[PDB]
RNA sequence: UUCGGGUCUUGUAAUUGGAAUGAGUACAAUGUAAAUACCUUAACGAGGAACAACUGGAGGGCAAGUCUGGUGCCAGCAGCCG
RNA sequence: ACCCACUCGGCACCUUACGAGAAAUCAAAGUCUUUGGGUUCUGGGGGGAGUAUGGUCGCAAGGCUGAAACUUAAAGGAAUU
RNA sequence: AUCUCUCUCUAUGCUCUCUCUC
């Protein structure tokens, strides 16, 4: 069995991101991979977005920038305090302030940045850059 | 050397050292 | 006797070209060490280590020996070489001019507060040249480059303030180190980063433009 | 794909495995199954002293030569006979048998030495007195 | 004889010199440093230290 | 017993002996600054040592955050109290530098030698 | 020639003389007949004193001078040991001659 | 024109000085349960020989000598290489 | 039954590297410093050693399990002249 | 579709080691 959908679509991502392929196709699929794709969407890493959300589970195709570097996962989904985000941000992230740490917190699937904003961590769902 | 060998050396031994341990009993 | 063979290096001799940053944006084939002299003034030649090498044939050894040599400024661009021949002296020529030839810029990156002048590294960069994996960790200001001390020297020639590195593999192979180390830095200004994201409309070559003065007929 | 488990209620296994495969470590090893006590003439200590049984000067391993000169010990603690090396030149000459002497290691962690087989240990202090002191004058020994 | 307690018993002990004082703490220091950071005649050439009679 | 009485180490020993630049920066310093002991040099080094760490701890807490308001301003009060620090520069980044040689200058040794009375370092001493 | 020609002989070159001056006794060394060539530089060699000893090669010899059964030789012996023994210096058959017709020896073996 | 002044500032050697000091000693005063020691302080107190710094090293690792005499696979070094 | 066009499933190839390799090599040994798809199981210098002691399973032979003392600065992998 | 198809004893060997200046 396929246990982390979101890991495989990242996965499928960053191979697409390796070849230079402009467009994926996500088996799986929705909820929080979508809502993945909404955070990045919003700092412009993936171009456009869209699935054939489908009568049976979904499929993404992500026609993408292809300015995106690597984008990440970890599914054992860590319970981030408020405090350790940024040891997890030292070790994940690139750059000391360029990428984003995605989290899934109850206020939302967000990025780092918007969660210290609105000061709620969560767990750690993935990053990109 | 061969390994193999060097096995049956340590087995025939151990056959040796059981008898000698029966003959004790 | 400092006639050149490529049509760069003639362009670079006629003076119709004084910028290396032009170069590097273009990605020229460049064979003759005397170009990066002419462009880029001040460099420093820094021979690093000097391995004996052998190869045992019938009657006897036979020495040569493997210079490595780090050269560059002490601002962004850095030179790179290593050469096996007989003499020493001789081998540590050519490995200069090697590193002249392959001499590569970095993007010097920063930490957060900004404030001024191109300071230390741009990301977490990685090369292996090897079993070799270097780390460059973007370290605070006057956070000292914390290396190898080959590294160290060659950081120090690039003209990084302060980094961080990891080290995996067999380190004690120096030359490896110092190729993975390379690698690395390479790798800092082939990365997309938000600084570049907006495009920039490509500038014509001036292999193309200076054509006409490149060929002399 | 990373053979280790990686779960968030996995743990306790994960625990168990590092717990097993610490085992392997020589140095843990030999921490825990006090070893460092139940063998070994040193036991737990570092500095043990003793008395001098003979005086052998045993022959040194290859490339090199040369007798090297070496004491037999009698550990007061336990009693064990021990292999240990005198240093400096013709400090023989200071020891004697039936006298009391403190010895050491060798920067080893245990094991033998660069070219004397069987040694172990140092001779440091004769009766009490230092043999670097001995050898450079210094101070002299009490010995009628 | 290959005995024990050979060379020191052999080699005659030629005693130690008198000298003038060299000085201690700071100003050895300070004379260290002038030794090796101040001057140098060797200029041009290498960054040796201790020479020879050679 | 007492209890509280706690005694501090003060100095950092470098990691690497004999690595001979960093020898010979220190060798320099001495030379410059009238040094009985290394572990003058390394004393001072250690205490700016610590300096950063904080200033990197502060830096770790985002921008006008507290901490940052509180730690870093009182420590930039306190540079200043002590010279060090340029009037101008006020602003983390710079503690963060401050470099090696300043903590060797704003010192008795060095101080006296400033604006005169001694006409030597040693002399001063 | 030395032993048996060989491409390995000629990087050596060994110099003593068939014709070279013997030599005598000294404080704590003696003479000892070979009584049995032993393993690993280990010999045991009977000395000519009356004490049965055990006599070991040290350096010199261990590859130059090659050794036989029933040999006089020079041991000098442990002055703070005594059971172990070293090997100083071999004696030719003639030299061995020599030193029996002298009666620095005591005469009790044969050649 | 062949120097040179050394004009400007230093490095260097037993040379030769002109000024400081605490470390011991200490009238005493302070200190203190009483006295030590410290903090204060009148008297005595440095010309290299004194009022004396050792401790490791100098083939590499690793800073530092293809110096001088001795020993000669011995004596011995050497954490490992050697 | 043949022939072309496709697929689906399997044993395999050949070609490259644009990856991964310490290389030899590899369409997985790739997506592994940009390091967390899920899980089991093993190894921590070589030797002593798969030995000694227990335990068990066995008609036996043996198998499963499994040390330490001591011992050395190498053993070993791939390639190269 | 053109190969053609050859053959046996032979054991062992102990005496080092080497870099420069950039
Ligand atoms: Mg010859
Ligand atoms: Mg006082
Ligand atoms: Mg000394
Ligand atoms: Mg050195
Ligand atoms: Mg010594
Ligand atoms: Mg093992
Ligand atoms: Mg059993
Ligand atoms: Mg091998």
């Amino acid at each position: 069995t396929r246990t982390s959908v979101l890991a495989d679509a990242l996965n499928a991502i960053n191979n697409a991101e390796k070849t230079g392929k402009r467009q994926v196709l996500i088996r799986p699929s929705s909820k929080v991979i979508i809502k993945f794709l909404q955070v990045m969407q919003k700092h412009g890493y993936i171009g456009e977005f869209e699935y054939i959300d489908d009568h049976r589970s979904g499929k993404i195709v992500v026609q993408l920038n292809g300015r995106l570097n690597k984008c990440g996962v970890i599914s054992p989904r860590f319970n981030v305090k408020i405090a350790d985000v940024e040891k997890w941000t030292a070790n994940l992230l690139p750059a000391r302030q360029f990428g984003y740490v995605i989290l899934t917190t109850s206020a939302g699937i967000m990025d780092h940045e918007e969660a210290h904003r609105k000061h709620v961590s969560g767990k750690i769902l993935g990053f990109v850059y | 050397m061969r390994a193999k060998w060097r096995k049956k050396r340590t087995r025939r031994l151990k056959r040796k050292r059981r008898k000698v341990r029966a003959r004790s009993k | 006797g400092w006639v050149p063979v490529t049509k760069l290096g003639r362009l670079v001799k006629a003076g119709k070209i004084s910028s290396i940053e032009e170069i590097f944006l273009h990605s020229l084939p460049v064979k003759e060490f005397q170009i990066i002299d002419q462009l880029l003034p001040n460099l420093k030649d820094e021979v690093m280590n000097i391995k004996p090498v052998q190869k045992q044939t019938r009657a006897g050894q036979r020495t040569r020996f493997k210079a490595v040599v780090v050269v560059g400024d002490s601002n962004g661009h850095v030179g790179l070489g290593i050469k096996t021949a007989k003499e020493v002296a001789g081998a540590i020529r050519a490995g200069i001019i090697i590193a002249k030839l392959s001499v590569i810029p970095i993007r010097r990156g920063y930490w957060g507060t900004n404030l001024g002048q191109p300071h230390s590294l741009a990301t977490k960069t990685s090369g292996k040249c090897g079993s070799v994996s270097v780390r460059l960790i973007p370290a605070p200001r006057g956070s000292g480059i914390v290396a190898s001390p080959a590294v160290k020297k060659l950081m120090q020639l690039a003209g990084v303030e302060d980094v961080y590195t990891s080290s995996t593999g067999s380190t004690r192979t120096l030359e490896n180190t110092l190729k993975a180390a390379f690698v690395a830095i390479g790798n800092t200004y082939g990365f997309l980063t938000p600084n570049l994201w907006e495009v920039q409309a490509l500038t014509p070559s001036p292999m193309d433009v200076y054509a006409d003065y490149a060929t002399a007929s | 794909g990373k053979g280790k488990p990686r779960g968030l209620n996995s743990a306790r296994k994960l625990r168990v495995h590092r717990r097993n495969n610490r085992w392997a470590e020589t140095t843990y090893k030999k921490r825990l199954l006090g070893t460092a006590f139940k063998s070994s003439p040193f036991g737990g200590s570092s500095h043990a002293k003793g008395i001098v049984l003979e005086k052998i000067g045993i022959e040194s391993k290859q490339p090199n030569s040369a007798i090297r000169k070496c004491v037999r010990v009698q550990l007061i603690k336990n009693g064990k006979k021990v292999t240990a090396f005198v240093p400096n030149d013709g400090c023989l000459n200071f020891v004697d048998e039936n006298d009391e002497v403190l010895l050491a290691g060798f920067g080893r962690k245990g094991k033998a030495k660069g070219d004397i087989p069987g040694v172990r240990f140092k001779v440091v202090k004769v009766s009490g007195v230092s043999l670097l002191a001995l050898w450079k004058e210094k101070k002299e020994k009490p010995r009628s | 004889l290959a005995r024990a307690g050979k060379v020191k018993s052999q080699t005659p002990k030629v005693e130690k010199q008198e000298k003038p004082k060299q000085p201690k703490g700071r100003a050895y220091k300070r004379l260290l440093y002038t030794r090796r950071f101040v001057n140098v005649t060797l200029t041009n050439g290498k960054r040796k230290m201790n020479p020879s009679p050679s | 017993p007492r209890a509280p009485r706690t005694y501090s180490k003060t100095y950092s020993t470098p990691k690497r002996p004999y690595e001979s630049a960093r020898l010979d920066a220190e060798l320099k310093l001495a030379g410059e600054y009238g040094l009985k002991n290394k572990r003058e040099i390394y004393r001072i080094s250690f205490q700016l040592s610590k300096i950063r760490r904080a200033a990197r701890d502060l830096l770790t807490r985002d921008e006008k955050d507290p901490k940052r308001l509180f730690e870093g301003n009182a420590l930039i009060r306190r540079l200043v109290r002590i010279g060090v620090l340029s009037e101008d520069k006020k602003k983390l980044d710079y503690v963060l530098a401050l470099k090696v040689e300043d903590f060797l200058e704003r010192r008795l040794q060095t101080q006296v030698y400033k604006l005169g009375l001694a006409k030597s370092v040693h002399h001063a001493r | 020639n030395t032993k048996g020609g060989k491409k390995g002989r000629r990087g050596k070159n060994d110099s003593d003389g068939p014709k070279r001056e013997l030599i005598y006794k000294e404080e704590g060394q003696e003479y000892a007949q070979i009584t049995k060539m032993l393993g690993n530089g280990r010999v045991e060699a009977s000395c000519f004193d009356g004490n049965k000893r055990m006599a070991h090669i040290r350096g010199k010899l261990r590859k130059k001078v090659w050794m036989g059964q029933g040999d006089i030789i020079l041991v000098s012996l442990r002055d703070f040991q005594d059971d172990q023994c070293d090997v100083v210096h071999k004696y030719n058959l003639d030299e061995a001659r020599t030193l029996k017709n002298q009666g620095e020896l005591p005469e009790n073996a044969k050649i």
